[PDB]
């Protein structure tokens, strides 16, 4: 019936990065989560009018299995890389995360968006201008989005359904 | 009727319960949210046990008590004012009588003994299963011990010499079998000779048996302290968490070691040959149930540098082809396949943490610590039982022993395999991506040949086992 | 995967909490450390079926005497304990034998009967008086040692197989 999206979210650990995925599929409004719940990653959405199935693939706290991460790249069609604007070396990661996605999906052109989360009240040291410029140097979306007031998240992943559906 | 309490003025455990201090979820009373004052009641309830409270608490409170405070409230707990004599006690005593004394009898025997020993049930179970506390807070031991040791009275007697002797024996700190284990086997590489140990020439069965060994040790060794407050994943991580730290860096060594072999093979029949050999071990993993273990390989197969070996992949056995496709089926949608599978062996098993970590990690990010309620902010408890429910769980798969026999060698072998050398990921991982471009150049360009590196033969041994008298 | 509550019952110092233990870890506990409540749990394949066993070990010593009901009335089956070389311990069986049958309010409750400390060669309660003491209570009759692990599993098992029966 409905086309059904296959998203990855990638992205240093320990600086908030789960929030995203929970901030979306939660019941928006009741701030509570079981994550062993069966579809507790899949969530029916209506974007520029058309119904789809969003399947999203969080592997937070995993990040020290770190030859695991082909495994759970492969599973995606678009992907969502994420850093801390708090953290810069988080940022920094992102080179490798996108070299990685490309050489698994064997294409330089793998639907992708550049997320810059803000995790907590501490100073931000990744400035928007410096995300924006790396994002427009990889050709790919920037969006910025809250841990903590939901802002942001639907558009970090309608932008990348929309960057699956134009590819 | 139901035993009259002390005044909460003097004693504050005997407040009444309102939607101001405990909520209860919708055959013993389950908690969404309370004060702690209200936890630690429940906690030494007078009229149940709660074995599981017991274990959730002490393995998730440090988030909303500390280890100070938890023990100055259950002292205060155990503190309980007995009744005064009531008129028919008076009117005995005035014409010198021996008074019944009913409802104080009634008073020690169901309220004031259950609680007390239950307050000493959860320093039993602290001293026992959470002595973490004690090893890096040497003050709290002190007061531990002090509190412990003057308890009076003979109703308590027994277990207050008990828990004394108990935290004197951890202060300063053998297995048993239905069979035997099975003979070790030996392939090319003979007992002793571990300058020839490799993946060819050990036994597939016995890398199989040796790897979950250790891994199954490595899972054991994994506490409940290195993973509550999502420690793992925070900047003190090597401090707080190195045993599961220790375990995820075997798993990804044995995944890189096991690509580094395939693609360091340049002659394509050696490299199906070291497949094969992989997926034979994968197949000894299944049947221990080394989960872990099927991971690791399938991880390696599934690999950039591996998993576009085309020219290999097709020469393997049809048969072989199957056992890792249903091996990588365990990890489609989420693992549910994996989690049944769990859910219906008999143990011993190796699990694979990596969904533990997540699951614990959601559960701690997606719940609030604190629920606000008539003006109040009463602790979530909903929330830390679902970690303690995650937890537990990894308790459960940690107590049975696998009945196999170390062999010193391999053992130290494999905890020895060191495949990056002294290179940084990203170097060794480029190089192993440019190792299979070597051995299997992108179309349109011709594939080489390329000469033998092994000089022994290459034919397997097989997986099932043997048995000499 | 179906969950069994299993109970463990019996005098002071009769091996419940060994017994639990080496089923639990295969390892056998020297010392003497009276317990007040313990809980784990154990999966495990029976008669062809997975399932979970949580195993509740209990108070033996007469000073907690006054806090059964709680846990008789959760406890689906029962493993009735005692020392094959402390015939007061066998006398103390038939004391939980009914004070479970009157919390369940029940004639029928799933019970083995468990005749612990089969390792030791100074018997003094002899097998033929607790058989016929099971068969009275229409209930099986296990010999077990915790240090050697004889019929720990079989006393436990057959537990299970009686609630699934029930
Ligand atoms: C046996 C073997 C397998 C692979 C790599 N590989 C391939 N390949 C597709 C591209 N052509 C090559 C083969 N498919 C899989 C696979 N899929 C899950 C569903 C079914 C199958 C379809 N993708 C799972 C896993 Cl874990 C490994 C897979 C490389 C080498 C060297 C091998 F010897
Ligand atoms: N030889 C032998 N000793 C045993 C056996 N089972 C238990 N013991 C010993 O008997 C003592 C009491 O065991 P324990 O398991 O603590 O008994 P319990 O019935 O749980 N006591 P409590 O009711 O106070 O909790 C310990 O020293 C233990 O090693 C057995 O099968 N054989
Ligand atoms: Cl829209
Ligand atoms: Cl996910
Ligand atoms: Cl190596
Ligand atoms: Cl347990
Ligand atoms: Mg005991
Ligand atoms: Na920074």
């Amino acid at each position: 019936g409905m086309t059904e999206y296959k998203l990855v979210v990638v992205g240093a650990g320990g600086v908030g990065k789960s929030a995203l995925t929970i901030q979306l599929i939660q019941n928006h409004f009741v701030d509570e989560y079981d994550p062993t719940i069966e579809d507790s990653y899949r969530k029916q959405v209506v974007i520029d009018g058309e119904t789809c199935l969003l399947d999203i693939l969080d592997t937070a706290g995993q990040e020290e299995y770190s030859a695991m991460r082909d495994q759970y790249m492969r599973t995606g069609e678009g992907f969502l890389c994420v850093f801390a604007i708090n953290n810069t070396k988080s940022f920094e990661d992102i080179h490798q995360y996108r070299e990685q996605i490309k050489r698994v999906k064997d294409s330089d052109d793998v639907p992708m968006v550049l997320v810059g989360n803000k995790c907590d009240l501490a100073a931000r040291t990744v400035e928007s201008r410096q995300a924006q410029d790396l994002a427009r140097s990889y050709g790919i979306p920037y969006i910025e989005t809250s841990a903590k007031t939901r802002q942001g998240v639907e558009d970090a992943f309608y932008t990348l359904v929309r960057e699956i559906r134009q590819h | 009727g139901q035993m009259r309490l002390p005044s909460a003025d003097v004693y504050r455990f005997a407040e009444p319960d309102s939607e101001e201090n405990i909520i209860f979820e919708e055959g013993i009373p389950i908690i969404k949210a309370g004060t702690v004052i209200k936890l630690i009641e429940r906690l030494t309830y007078h009229m149940y046990a709660d074995p599981n409270f017991v274990r959730t608490f002490l393995t998730t409170y440090r988030s909303f008590c500390k280890p100070q405070e938890l023990l100055s409230l259950i002292i205060e707990r155990f503190e309980i004012p007995e009744p005064e004599p009531t008129e028919a006690d008076r009117i005995a005593i005035e014409n010198g009588d021996q008074p019944l004394s009913a409802e104080l009898k009634r008073f020690r025997k169901e309220y004031i003994q259950p609680v007390q020993l239950r307050v000493l049930n959860v320093c039993r179970h602290w001293v026992e299963h959470h002595f973490y506390d004690f090893e890096r807070d040497a003050y709290l031991l002190q007061r531990m011990e002090e509190f412990i040791g003057t308890v009076r009275g003979k109703a308590m007697k027994k277990w207050v010499e008990s828990i004394t002797k108990i935290i004197q024996r951890k202060k300063i700190a053998n297995i048993t079998f239905q069979s035997s284990p099975p003979t070790v086997e030996w392939h090319i590489s003979r007992p002793g000779h571990i300058e020839t140990f490799d993946l060819l020439t050990l036994h597939p069965i016995e890398i199989a048996r040796q790897l979950t060994l250790l891994e199954s040790d490595l899972y054991r060794a994994v506490q409940p302290s290195e993973l509550v407050g999502s420690v793992w994943t925070k900047e003190d991580k090597e401090i707080n968490s190195p045993n599961l730290l220790k375990m995820i860096r075997h798993t990804t060594n044995l995944t890189l070691w096991f690509e580094k072999c395939i693609v360091e093979t340049e002659n394509l029949e050696e490299r199906v040959a070291v497949v094969s050999r992989i997926i034979e071990i994968l197949q000894v993993f299944q049947e221990l149930n080394n989960f872990n273990g099927v991971l690791e390989v399938v991880s390696a197969m599934n690999s950039s540098p591996v998993y576009r070996l085309d020219h290999t992949f097709e020469q393997i056995p049809s048969r072989q082809k199957k056992i890792l496709e249903e091996a990588h089926e365990l990890s489609e949608d989420h693992y549910k396949k994996y989690l049944a599978k769990l859910r219906s062996i008999n143990p011993p098993c190796v699990p694979f943490f990596g969904i533990y970590l997540t699951n614990i990690l959601k559960t701690e990010e997606g719940n609030p610590e604190v629920l606000k309620r008539h003006g109040k902010e009463l602790i979530n408890f909903s929330k830390r039982r679902k970690v303690a429910e995650i937890t537990g769980e990894i308790q459960q798969y940690q107590n049975q022993p696998y009945c196999l026999r170390v062999e010193s060698d391999i053992k130290r072998f494999f905890e020895n395999l060191n495949p990056m050398g002294n290179s940084m990921e990203k170097e060794f991982t480029d190089y192993l991506f440019n190792k299979s471009l070597e051995i299997e150049p992108r179309n349109p360009k011709p594939l080489p040949r390329f000469p033998k590196k092994y000089s022994y033969p290459l034919k397997s041994p097989g997986v099932r086992p043997s048995n000499p008298r």
